[PDB]
């Protein structure tokens, strides 16, 4: 990734884990899957000359390594009582199965680490952490026909990660209880249809994506350093802040699209009541996605005198702008898309 | 293995009789005050030897403890070779082998197996 | 500006994170292990003391 | 009437486990443990084979976490309590007396052993881990020892990357 | 560092210099060339040192003339208010606002008292910054030495040098502080220094040997100044760089010879600190592995918009240091749209490029 | 009006995001005894 | 099988009391032992064994006055007059509202809480009369997109199956 | 009754060492020695289910690979601890 080959190789054996975990027609393999994607991110999300991200990498390591020994657990156990892969009716141990990839996925009331140790990392760590790592636990809960555990664990997970984001100014912990707000509608369309949620995967890794590249790329780890973030145009840094208002769910922006086909398919299957319930959180994360959006949307502001050009990479701004348009103008290839017929 | 058990216990039991008997037997004196201290060669310690000690093969460790578990999955093909496929055999043992070849061979090339200093 | 948005009485303690996402590791003093080659000691010839 | 008492001894020192802040006593502890849990397994299969690799493998983990030990916490009180003796000597005593009068055909495991397989099995009559251990150089999953080959080399290069051994020896307050 | 003479002519590379003005080193490009290829004994930077009028520039080319190294003189502030088009901005204060006019080294010489003028030394630093990844940008990439006229790490003693005269308040140091904090880390300390020692009078006598108007004219270079920049450096600075660089301190007050400067260096083993990984002399230039220089290469050729970009962080406490918000927009109206920075540099039609509608290149490492 | 409205809602969710701030607090050990609880409460009923 | 394994709603309203009692106090006892679980650890330690059992206490009892009161408030409501309605539960949640202010002494959250739980408890009058249910069962689950047969993407070769769809 | 009479031992020995995992400890390695612990109750309950069925044991020492595996990722957690830190106590890193 940045300065080593070695962890372009630790991204490649992250992406073999990966692929493993979600193909496995059995659940050791998909065990030892995840036990390949640990090995794999353990190295990155380490460096000797940060006193925190050893720490985040300990706490990672940690939560990762209780919640991968309970998966084992409850899968022999799942395997001694009902002798193939799955099971015909549902038990606890499917519901341990279930907890114990709620503590991977970072999903209230599991959640605790997730936030807590995302103010140790970097950007790009963090955006292969609630983007890619998010694969492997997530596509094991559709193996389970649990509705009252996934729904306690959608009403807590929107609840808390719209709640516990007003609090933190620093960036990386509000986008972390951003993630963790929209995990909760990625799991209340895991229980409906699981193209809709890898729709609203895709485009909530898209806009992750897209919103990690301008924290990584001018080093915004704050948010008044958005404040003091200079450009030479007022214009762009306008247009270039309207990704939170897309990331917020409002039209006619992209993410609009991935929030009203999780709305659509679940009014479709005849819930209601927790979907009204996600309508009063994605306002609150609306509003502490404004609290960024006041670093734009105001023209003018008393800005730091000594900063005069500000300085950016070639291909990774190139890459940044690209997807920036997509972001604001991405409604305009909604007759283009096919899968969702 | 039953058998095993026991005859580990009674190898266990006889040790204990045969210290019980070294101690019973032993010259019973009185303690003197700086006769149980520790030697460290004649002279007051300045320090216990309970104080943290610096560790500069590490790495050798825990590379010890990778090749260990790389060593449990050697010893089946003792017996697998004349019960299955020898094309197979063949292409998992040398490949082993080589792969383990590779990693100490780079890990020499990069002067991992000296110790820290 | 503050650590947090809203301050509360064991929050507001704190102080605020480095705008550089690297913390350095401080250089503490070490004490290291003090052993003598005494005069029993049969390398040290019978009558040395080395302290290392 | 043996793996009753191997039931009670796990039991014993587990409760003796969970109870121990010293991490040589967790260390000595763990060692009985394996101990007893690697003669438990052998019970249940035809051979004798994943004790003895168990064994080799919980006896070189551990003593790399002896130099951790030394290392790290090398200086640590040890407490010992009357009141764990005492427990772990009533549950001892009360669980070989509850397996002294326990009927241990109920007790006894229902996996079979290399006798209790019948006299028609002509698999059973073979060298005794061939065909257990079989599997690991057949077709269908050499593939995944491929794949374990290749993910203990990463493990070792993710080793080196994170332990740098140019940054000095590891200590307390190094 | 063997000089010119005991070479026996010219020095050679000992490898192909990376063209890294034009080609963007980064991870990819690693892996086909290294960065530990090219180093030789004479890829070492240097740093002369001293006070205001020591004659630094003579002697700095004369050094970089003998030991066939790169010179780098001291950054101004005509990197900035002078573009790439020869345009001087300094013609735009009658639109600017008087919180937002030109400030340069005359005009702190005129006017020490102004409240721009600890910008002014905050602005230095980042020119200084400038230099120094252009400085390391050099020996990692081409393999030859580099020297500087004056460091990023020579600067907060300016800084002091304001602070006890009276000229910066306890808000600017602060601000200063913070920058210094959060930027220099990051930066590799040099491996040899040299400092020009002079008496407090005898450079107010070498500002009698410049004649030029504002540093006669002025009030700054008086007794106590000087004073304060020779205790600030001799009692600071010099013993902090030392742990790391072999100071060579000469007296200067004669005019002095390059030639035996040339020839103390060669006296210098540079090898005895090698014998120990842990040493605090070239602590920071040694690399066990080649991954590990390309890593230090890759850190110092792709990562400069990082490491310049580490410079924004917010400080809204002080009023020296605060642009307002209309007097913010009329500089940009004034400023973005004066002649030779509409555009990027590249791209301007009003200063007479052509051939902009096939043109996609942009450089590496520059200013937007 | 302003009471059951936007003012003391906000100030309302300012006091549970202070609250759940210092949920956040603690060590790792907590959060991860109290899956393991969890965890101990779904085994507890696989007896029942 | 016995009296703790009840529902609230397996007799018509106001024909059974002590089943709604148990039912309700259970569903606030789960709530009340699952919010002082995730507390006493949390935040506010107690840091001894008779205080973690008073944070419990605190934790559960007004819990169950909550359900006492609003089950005691609908069953009064409901056999004082003849018809079943909705302002039953209306003045069973503003009973509960009242539990609240008792309490945290303070009558504001006291009615603010009585005006939520009676919307509340009018909205599932609503559900329970009018049919609907607040979290059903799923009736259109997706597995996957279209074609999800035709995208097996495997290198082995397929065995011949054992199976056919020929009648014999 | 079958569930408890078999393989209901290593359940409650897995939630003894899951306890002990998270139990208030001062140091990180006492945490790595629970992590053996319960590798040890996982293989027993794992060694019962592959000796239900007759050949499949060969499994039983993949999940030692990845296990010790684990064990070596915790060391070398445990030695990047000294390179920011002095310690390895629990209360010395940061809580946030
Ligand atoms: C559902 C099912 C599961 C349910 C589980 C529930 C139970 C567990 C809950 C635990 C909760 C908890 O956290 O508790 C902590 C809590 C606090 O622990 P603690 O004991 O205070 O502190 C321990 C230290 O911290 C310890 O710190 P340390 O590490 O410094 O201590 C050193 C450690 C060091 O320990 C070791 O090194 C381990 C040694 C083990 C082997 C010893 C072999 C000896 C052979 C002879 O020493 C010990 O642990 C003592 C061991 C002594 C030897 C035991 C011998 C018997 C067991 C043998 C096992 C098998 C091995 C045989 C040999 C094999 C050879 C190959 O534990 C308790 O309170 C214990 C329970 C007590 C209950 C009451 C007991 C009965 C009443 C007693 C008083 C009677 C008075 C009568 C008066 C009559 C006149 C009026
Ligand atoms: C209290 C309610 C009243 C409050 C007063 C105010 C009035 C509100 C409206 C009243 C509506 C009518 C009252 C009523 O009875 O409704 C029943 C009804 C429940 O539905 P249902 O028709 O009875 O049947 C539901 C299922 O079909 C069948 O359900 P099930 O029987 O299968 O459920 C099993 C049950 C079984 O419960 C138990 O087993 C627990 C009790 C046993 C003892 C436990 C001891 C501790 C554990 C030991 C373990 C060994 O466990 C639970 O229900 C657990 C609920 C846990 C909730 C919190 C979860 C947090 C999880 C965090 C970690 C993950 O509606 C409600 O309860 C809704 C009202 C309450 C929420 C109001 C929110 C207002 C916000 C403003
Ligand atoms: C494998 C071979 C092991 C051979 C040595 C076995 C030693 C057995 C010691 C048994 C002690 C029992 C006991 O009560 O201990 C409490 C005592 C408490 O100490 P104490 O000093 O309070 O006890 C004195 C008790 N009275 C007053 C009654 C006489 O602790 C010890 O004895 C120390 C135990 C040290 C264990 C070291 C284990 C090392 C393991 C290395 C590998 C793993 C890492
Ligand atoms: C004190 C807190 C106690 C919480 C108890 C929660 C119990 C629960 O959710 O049970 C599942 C039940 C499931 O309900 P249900 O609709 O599935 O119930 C039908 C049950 N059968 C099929 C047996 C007839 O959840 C509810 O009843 C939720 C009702 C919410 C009512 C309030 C809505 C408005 C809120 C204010 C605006
Ligand atoms: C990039 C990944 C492309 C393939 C993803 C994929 O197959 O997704 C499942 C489906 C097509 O797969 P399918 O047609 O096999 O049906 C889904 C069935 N499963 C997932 C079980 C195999 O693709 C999508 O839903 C689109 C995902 C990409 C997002 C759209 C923009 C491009
Ligand atoms: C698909 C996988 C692609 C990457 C494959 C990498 C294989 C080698 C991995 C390794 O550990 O190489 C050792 C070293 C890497 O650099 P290292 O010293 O680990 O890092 C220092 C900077 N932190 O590498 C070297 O020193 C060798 C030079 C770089 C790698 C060249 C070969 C791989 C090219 C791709
Ligand atoms: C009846 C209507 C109830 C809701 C009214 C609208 C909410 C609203 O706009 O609240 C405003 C609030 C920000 O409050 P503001 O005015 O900026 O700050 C004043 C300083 N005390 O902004 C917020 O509170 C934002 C979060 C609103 C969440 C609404 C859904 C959950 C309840
Ligand atoms: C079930 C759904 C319950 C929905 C409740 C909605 C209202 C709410 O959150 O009330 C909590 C209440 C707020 O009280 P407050 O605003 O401080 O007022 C003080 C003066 N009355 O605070 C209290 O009354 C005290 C704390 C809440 C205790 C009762 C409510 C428990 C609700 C179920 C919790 C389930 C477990 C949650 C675990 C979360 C882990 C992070
Ligand atoms: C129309 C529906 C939506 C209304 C949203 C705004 C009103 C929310 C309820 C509210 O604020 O009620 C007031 C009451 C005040 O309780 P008290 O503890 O006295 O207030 C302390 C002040 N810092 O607050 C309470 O009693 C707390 C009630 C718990 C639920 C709060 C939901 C937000
Ligand atoms: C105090 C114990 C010290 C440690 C002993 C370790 C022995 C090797 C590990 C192991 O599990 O070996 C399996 C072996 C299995 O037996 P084998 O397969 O070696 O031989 C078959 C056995 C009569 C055919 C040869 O068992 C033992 O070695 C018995 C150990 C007795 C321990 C007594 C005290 C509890
Ligand atoms: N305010 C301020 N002035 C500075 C700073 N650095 C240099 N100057 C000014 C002081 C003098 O007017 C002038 C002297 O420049 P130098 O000391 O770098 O040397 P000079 O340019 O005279 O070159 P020379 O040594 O003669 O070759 O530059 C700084 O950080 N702050």
């Amino acid at each position: 990734m940045f300065n080593n080959s070695s962890k372009i190789l630790f991204i490649t054996i992250m992406i073999i884990g990966t692929l493993i975990t979600v193909t496995s027609n059995s659940w050791l393999g998909a065990w030892m899957g995840l036990e390949i994607n640990l090995l794999s991110f353990i190295p990155l999300l380490s460096d000797n000359n940060n006193l925190m991200s050893t720490e985040a990498s300990l706490k990672y390591f940690l939560t990762q390594v209780l919640a991968s020994t309970v998966l084992l657990f409850s899968s022999i156990l799942l395997m001694l009582k009902n002798n193939m892969n799955n099971e015909i009716n549902e038990s606890f141990t499917s519901m341990i199965i279930m907890s114990a990839l709620l503590l991977k996925s970072g999903a209230a009331p599991f959640h605790f680490w997730f936030p807590n140790m995302m103010e140790g990392l970097t950007w790009m760590n963090a955006l292969m952490l609630m983007t890619w790592q998010k694969i492997a636990p997530l596509m094991l809960i559709s193996y389970l026909n649990i509705k009252y555990l996934l729904l306690i664990s959608v009403i807590l997970s929107v609840i808390i990660g719209a709640i516990g984001g007003l609090n933190q100014t620093s960036l990386r912990k509000l986008m972390a209880f951003s993630s963790i707000n929209h995990l909760g509608w990625m799991l209340s369309s895991l229980m409906i249809s699981e193209s809709i949620w890898l729709i609203y995967f895709f485009f909530y890794s898209f806009l992750s994506f897209v919103l990690t590249f301008m924290f990584n790329i001018f080093k915004l780890f704050h948010l008044n350093q958005l404040f003091s973030w200079f450009v030479n145009s007022k214009i762009l840094k306008f247009t270039l802040f309207m990704n939170f208002l897309s990331l917020g769910g409002l039209p006619p922006f992209l993410g609009f699209l991935p929030k009203w086909l999780v709305i659509q398919q679940l009014t479709l299957c005849n819930q209601y009541f927790m979907l009204t319930l996600m309508m009063m959180s994605t306002l609150i994360t609306l509003f502490f996605y404004l609290r960024i959006c006041y670093s734009a949307f105001m023209m003018n502001y008393f800005e730091n005198n000594w900063i005069m050009k500000m300085n950016m990479n070639s291909i990774n701004y190139n890459m940044y702008m690209i997807m920036t348009f997509f972001s604001i103008f991405g409604l305009f290839l909604i007759s283009l898309f096919y899968f969702m017929f | 293995m039953f058998s095993i058990i026991f005859i580990a216990l009674l190898i266990l039991l006889i040790t204990t009789i045969v210290m019980f008997l070294a101690s019973i037997l032993s010259k019973k004196a009185l303690i003197d005050r700086e006769k149980s201290s520790p030697f460290e060669c004649g002279f007051d310690p300045k320090s216990s030897s309970r104080l943290p000690f610096s560790l500069r093969f590490f790495l050798i460790t825990i590379i010890f403890l990778i090749f260990d578990v790389e060593i449990a999955l050697i010893l089946p093909m003792i017996i697998i070779m004349k019960y299955s496929n020898i094309m197979i055999w063949t292409i998992t043992s040398i490949i082993f082998i080589l792969i383990l070849l590779i990693g100490l061979y780079h890990e020499w090339n990069q002067g991992m197996l000296n110790w820290s200093n | 500006s503050g650590p947090v948005m809203y301050p509360d009485e064991v929050t507001s303690l704190w102080t605020v994170p480095p705008w550089n996402s690297k913390v350095t590791p401080v250089e503490k003093s070490v004490r290291n292990l003090t052993l003598n080659f005494g005069p029993q000691h049969p390398a040290a010839h019978g009558v040395l003391r080395l302290v290392l | 009437m043996i793996q009753l008492m191997l039931y009670s001894l796990i039991i014993t020192t587990s409760i003796i486990f969970l109870n121990m802040i010293h991490p040589l006593a967790l260390g000595l502890t763990l060692l009985i443990q394996t101990i007893f849990v690697c003669l438990l397994t052998g019970l249940m299969t035809k051979s004798f084979w994943y004790s003895y690799i168990l064994f080799l493998i919980f006896l070189g983990g551990m003593l790399v976490l002896f130099i951790y030990v030394t290392s790290l916490a090398s200086n640590e009180m040890f407490n010992l309590s009357m009141k764990l003796t005492l427990f772990s000597s009533l549950i001892l005593i009360f669980m070989l007396i509850l397996s002294f009068i326990m009927d241990k055909t109920s007790s006894s495991l229902f996996l079979m052993n290399n006798d209790m397989q019948s006299i028609i099995n002509m698999n059973s009559y073979f060298m005794e881990n061939s065909l257990s251990l079989n599997k690991l150089y057949n077709f269908p999953t050499n593939f995944i020892t491929i794949l374990l080959m290749n993910y203990l080399l990463i493990t070792l290069i993710v080793i080196v990357k994170i332990t740098k051994l140019f940054k000095g020896p590891i200590r307390m307050m190094s | 560092i063997s000089g010119k003479t005991m070479r026996g002519g010219p020095r050679v590379p000992k490898a192909a210099p990376y063209p890294y003005k034009t080609k963007k080193y980064s991870v990819f490009n690693a892996i086909f060339d290294k960065t530990s290829k090219r180093f030789d004994e004479n890829s070492k930077v240097i740093c002369v040192e001293g006070p205001i009028a020591a004659g630094k520039s003579k002697f700095a080319k004369e050094l970089a003339e003998e030991l066939d190294m790169e010179y780098y003189p001291a950054v101004d502030l005509d990197l900035i208010y002078i573009n790439s088009y020869g345009y001087d901005m300094r013609k735009l204060d009658p639109q600017l606002p008087p919180s937002c006019r030109s400030y340069d080294v005359r005009n702190f010489c005129l006017d020490p008292s102004h409240d721009l003028a600890a910008q002014f030394q905050i602005r230095m630093y980042m020119l200084r910054y400038s230099q120094y990844i252009d400085a390391l940008q050099h020996v990692l990439s081409t393999g030859q030495g580099v020297v500087l006229e004056r460091s990023p790490y020579s600067d907060f003693v300016f800084m002091e040098a304001m602070f006890r005269q009276g000229y910066l308040s306890r808000g600017a140091r602060s601000v200063y502080n913070e920058l210094r904090q959060n930027t220099i880390g990051e930066l590799l300390k040099p491996h040899l220094v040299i400092y020009l020692d002079l008496p407090v009078d005898a450079v107010k006598k070498q500002i009698k040997a410049r004649n030029v108007d504002y540093e006669v004219q002025s009030k700054v270079f008086s007794d106590a100044y000087l004073s304060d920049l020779e205790q600030l450096y001799k009692q600071q600075y010099l013993k902090d760089i030392s742990t790391h660089a072999e100071l060579l301190i000469y007296d200067w007050t004669a005019g002095g010879e390059t030639e035996v400067v040339v020839e103390d260096i060669e006296r210098i083993d540079f090898n005895q600190f090698e014998a120990d990984i842990h040493n605090k002399k070239m602590l920071d230039w040694r690399f066990p592995l080649e991954a590990e220089w390309c890593e230090a290469r890759i850190k110092y050729c792709h990562e400069k918009p990082d490491l310049m970009n580490y410079f924004n962080v917010p400080r809204f406490d002080v009023p020296e240091l605060v642009r307002s918000a209309d007097d913010g927009k009329v500089w940009r109206d004034v400023w973005f749209n004066a002649p030779g920075m509409k555009y990027r540099p590249g791209y301007n039609a009003d200063m007479g490029d052509e051939g902009l509608l096939t043109k996609t290149k942009i450089g590496i490492n520059q200013g937007i | 009006s302003e009471y059951f409205g936007g003012q003391h809602l906000y100030q309302k969710l300012s006091m549970y995001s202070k609250t759940l701030f210092l949920m956040h607090n603690n060590s790792l050990k907590i959060y991860l005894l109290l899956f393991v609880f969890w965890i101990l409460i779904l085994l507890i009923l696989l007896f029942l | 099988m016995s009296l703790l394994r009840s529902k609230y709603y397996d007799h018509p309203d106001g024909e059974d009391a002590f089943g709604k009692i148990v039912a309700t106090n259970k569903y606030a006892v789960s709530a009340g032992v699952a919010w002082s679980m995730f507390d006493v650890l949390t935040l506010s330690k107690p840091q001894g064994y008779l205080p973690t059992l008073g944070r419990f206490a605190y934790n559960t009892g007004p819990l169950m006055g909550m359900a006492t009161a609003f089950t005691l408030t609908t069953l009064v409501a409901t056999n004082a007059r003849g018809k079943d309605d909705k302002i039953n539960y209306l003045i069973g949640g503003f009973a509960a509202g009242g539990v609240f202010g008792a309490w945290k002494h303070n009558h504001v959250a006291g009615l603010c809480a009585g005006l939520f739980l009676g919307i509340a408890g009018v909205i599932k009058k609503m559900s329970i009369e009018q049919g609907w249910e607040f979290f059903p069962n799923t009736p259109i689950k997706q597995y996957g997109g279209l074609n999800i047969a035709g995208n097996d993407w495997t290198i082995m070769a397929d065995p011949p199956k054992n199976w056919t769809t020929e009648k014999p | 009754m079958i569930m408890i009479l078999y393989w209901s031992l290593p359940m409650i020995l897995f939630i003894l060492g899951l306890f002990c995992f998270v139990s208030n400890r001062k140091h990180l390695l006492s945490m790595l020695l629970s992590l053996e612990f319960i590798v040890l109750m996982l293989f027993f309950m794992l060694f019962i289910y592959l000796n239900m069925l007759n050949y499949e044991s060969y499994f039983s020492m993949m999940f030692l690979t990845f296990s010790v595996c684990e064990g070596a990722l915790g060391l070398s957690i445990l030695v990047s601890m000294i390179r920011t830190h002095g310690n390895d106590y629990f209360q010395s890193f940061s809580i946030m």
